[PDB]
């Protein structure tokens, strides 16, 4: 009945930058049933504010928490390695809580575009019945890329799975593989295989491709 | 009957070397969960067996 | 002080259902609610239903009513979330949740549902999948100066597997990439590292797959074609 959303969808902070938070909700709620959580990358969530303002026990004076009607906010100022994560606000009155989707902070850094490779299907996985072709994308920033697959310049769609390495604590990109996964039979009647992807550090979608056999 | 027992696979590849693990009712079974999991990482080569210590090994 | 203990992980197969249990440990056990939060791989917090214990307070969430199930057994103090018709949305980890409110509340006998959560158990997995234990295959991946291989290990269940390279001696420019859970209902994960184009010719490139759970201990040899 009540949805919370939150903006920005990630925020990318400095060392002594302040972020602000944003929670808006559906309708007109009371600040006292107004929650944030903290979510570390390995961790189970942790409570930081309650009743819109008020600081759970032991939460330093970092986190700071305001709002009324329908818009609710969390500062931080001078963030910590600790603090990066994802951050939920959640609505706890009623009979039925709601969260919000989140929001993760990650570290700001120069924006860097990402190196793609294409892998082609090994000889051992055909003899398998399966084929699957991974594309990689390495030492990005931000963390939003998109990747589409074209078999012979058809998109594809529900046949693709990809995940992301954590944001690496040296130098703070992110890095992407995507699988494509077709049948030994699928594999054999087409030629062109190619793995388009798009990102802020690219001027335009970079493709990188291969045909089977050669 | 419903008690299985450990049987190791060993792996000698050209390019895939190592061991691996089943539980089965009976070595026939095994043999059969083992030569698939060969076929499934692309190794093919000669099979023995040893009874004593539930061994399989794939050489090539 | 107040904490809250919950039972080891599940696998079911879908359509099937699961029970979890989660034990408080120090404070009341009819006072406040216990809510339960899940979260599946890589999406926010979802709240499941809240009950406070014996005393019958209860709601579940709209999209787990006429799925749900929340009681308890008043002798053990223990909790339970029964979920039935299980699917891959399903897929997660469940937390139970309580406000510590007056804690050790001494002649109380009063009821608080609506409280955030600064208590959580250590979480439950559940997986949904119709698979066994099952070792992992090992499929390699064949390459401004910098070329990319590494190991695609497929289809193996359940979580999880470790991925080195050459015993572990090189560790520069490697990527293991958090397994996924493909329609099978099997898991599926690639391990990359970067190295000089030069290097390719000369170098000799072996990555160590380690599965426990299948007693899989695996050497792959990452050729260039
Ligand atoms: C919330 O209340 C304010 C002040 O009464 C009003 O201006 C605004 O339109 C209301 N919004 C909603 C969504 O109820």
């Amino acid at each position: 009945e009540i949805v919370l959303t939150q903006s920005p969808v990630t925020l990318s902070l400095s060392s002594g930058e302040t972020g602000t938070l944003s929670c808006r909700a559906s309708q007109n709620i009371s600040s006292s049933w107004i929650a944030w959580y903290q979510q570390r990358r390995g961790q189970v969530p942790r409570l930081l504010i309650s009743a819109a303002s008020a600081r759970a026990a032991g939460i330093p004076d970092r986190f700071t928490g305001r709002g009324s009607g329908t818009d609710f906010t969390l500062t931080i100022t001078r963030l910590e390695p600790e603090d990066f994560g994802v951050y939920s606000c959640q609505y706890y009155g009623g009979s039925f809580f709601t969260f919000g989707p989140g929001t993760q902070v990650d570290v700001k850094r120069t924006v860097a575009a990402p190196s793609v490779f294409i892998f082609p299907p090994s000889d051992e996985q055909l003899k398998s019945g399966t084929a699957s072709v991974v594309c990689l994308l390495n030492n990005f920033y931000p963390r939003e890329a998109k990747v589409q697959w074209k078999v012979d310049n058809a998109l594809q769609s529900g046949n693709s799975q990809e995940s992301v390495t954590e944001q690496d604590s040296k130098d703070s990109t992110y890095s992407l593989s995507s699988t494509l996964t077709l049948s030994k039979a699928d594999y054999e009647k087409h030629k062109v295989y190619a793995c388009e992807v798009t990102h802020q550090g690219l001027s335009s979608p970079v493709t990188k491709s291969f045909n089977r056999g050669e | 009957t419903p008690a299985v027992t450990t049987y190791k696979l060993v792996i000698n590849g050209k390019t895939l070397k190592g061991e691996t693990t089943t539980k089965a009712v009976d070595a026939e079974t095994a043999e059969k969960a083992f030569k698939q999991y060969a076929n499934d990482n692309g190794v093919d080569g000669v099979w023995t067996y040893d009874d004593a210590t539930k061994t399989f090994t794939v050489t090539e | 002080q107040v904490q809250l203990v919950q039972s080891g992980a599940e696998v079911r197969k879908p359509g099937s259902s699961v029970t979890i249990s989660c034990k408080p440990v120090g404070g009341t056990f009819t006072n406040f609610a216990i809510h339960w939060v899940r979260q599946a791989p890589g999406q926010g917090l979802e709240w499941v239903g809240g009950r406070v214990p014996v005393v019958g307070i209860y709601k579940y969430g709209k999209k787990f009513h006429d799925r749900l199930r929340l009681y308890e057994d008043d002798p053990m103090k223990t909790v339970f979330l029964e979920l039935r018709s299980l699917t891959s949305d399903d897929t997660g980890v469940y937390y139970c949740t309580r406000w510590r409110g007056c804690g050790m509340c001494p002649y109380d006998t009063s009821s608080y549902y609506n409280d955030a959560s600064d208590v959580w158990g250590p979480g439950t997995k559940v997986i949904v999948s119709a698979a066994s234990t099952k070792g992992p295959s090992v499929f390699p991946l064949a390459p401004g100066g910098t070329a990319a291989l590494g190991c695609l290990v497929k289809d193996y269940f359940p979580e999880p597997v470790t991925v080195s390279w050459n015993s572990g001696a090189l560790t520069s420019g490697v990527h293991t990439f958090p397994a996924v859970l493909q329609s099978s209902g099997l898991y599926s994960l690639s391990s990359v590292v970067t190295v000089p184009s030069s290097s390719l010719g000369t170098q000799t490139y072996i990555c160590n797959v380690n599965h426990k759970p299948s007693n899989t201990k695996v050497d792959k040899k990452v050729e260039p074609k």
